[PDB]
């Protein structure tokens, strides 16, 4: 996350960090975010490289990445689904999105806390303007130009993009269409990056916090006409309640 | 690895 501060999990309690276990402690690789007690929706092409639901472990309640943390939750994946048209295309990623099935190893989901909450997926339309200012958390570079990763949790504000403005060729023009969701600030000073990618996108919908988006590209990071472009999650309701419900 | 990945693996 590029600007914004750094947080405690409280204020993201639904972000999920998800690791890859090595030959030797797990890496980070993705964030995601948590939809319902059992189920974590992430980015597709964080499983692309190893699609086997075996060498993940997802841990909910992290402020700080790869240590343990008070109040945290370890799960193995019980049940990883891609979606099934999920393709890359030399820019972009498209149909980026994948569910997890978490379980810990006495069999139990997720256990709400003061760190641990699911978040609401959009509704199916909604009557009534909301704001278009939604949070962005993850533990992704601070800038396009760092090494090194930032180990704490951060997160930020973006405002939504129009996919007409995305489109526009000095913006991403072609490559954008209704499945995906820009978002960027009008400065051009906080931005999702590197790393962040899985993680959610927070919009305030009928007074919930609601994922509105999943990271998924962007051509570096807070680069000016060079929003975030995010899974627009609202277009998979129905894919989404086809498996988990 | 698309080139706008913001992957930690690309």
């Amino acid at each position: 996350i590029v600007g914004g501060e750094f947080t405690e999990v409280e204020n993201q309690p639904w972000f999920a960090a998800i690791y890859q276990k090595n030959k030797s402690p797990p890496s980070f690789k993705c964030g995601g975010s948590l939809i319902s007690p059992c189920w974590v929706a992430s980015a597709a092409h964080c499983f692309i490289q190893l699609p086997k639901k075996e060498n993940y472990v997802v841990y909910l309640g992290q402020s700080k990445e790869s240590s343990y943390n008070p109040g945290e939750m370890k799960f193995e994946v019980e049940q990883l689904i891609l979606h099934e048209y999920y393709r890359e295309d030399s820019l972009a990623y498209h149909n980026d999105i994948a569910l997890l099935k978490i379980r810990t190893s006495t069999g139990q989901c997720a256990q709400p806390s003061r760190s641990i909450q699911t978040i609401a997926l959009p509704p199916r339309f909604t009557d009534a303007p909301f704001g278009s200012d939604c949070e962005i958390t993850g533990f992704g570079k601070e800038s396009e130009s760092d090494y090194l990763y930032p180990k704490n949790l951060k997160m930020s504000v973006v405002k939504l993009v129009s996919h007409e403005q995305c489109m526009q060729p000095h913006y991403y023009g072609s490559e954008i269409n209704y499945k995906m969701l820009c978002a960027a600030d009008p400065e051009w000073k906080t931005d999702s990056c590197k790393g962040d990618s899985g993680g959610p996108l927070i919009c305030n919908i009928e007074g919930r916090p609601t994922l509105s988006g999943i990271v998924s590209w962007g051509r570096g990071c807070a680069e000016k006409n060079k929003p975030g472009v995010y899974t627009r999650v609202s277009h998979f309701l129905d894919w989404i309640q086809s498996h988990i419900g | 690895c698309p080139a706008y990945s913001r992957y930690i693996g690309c």
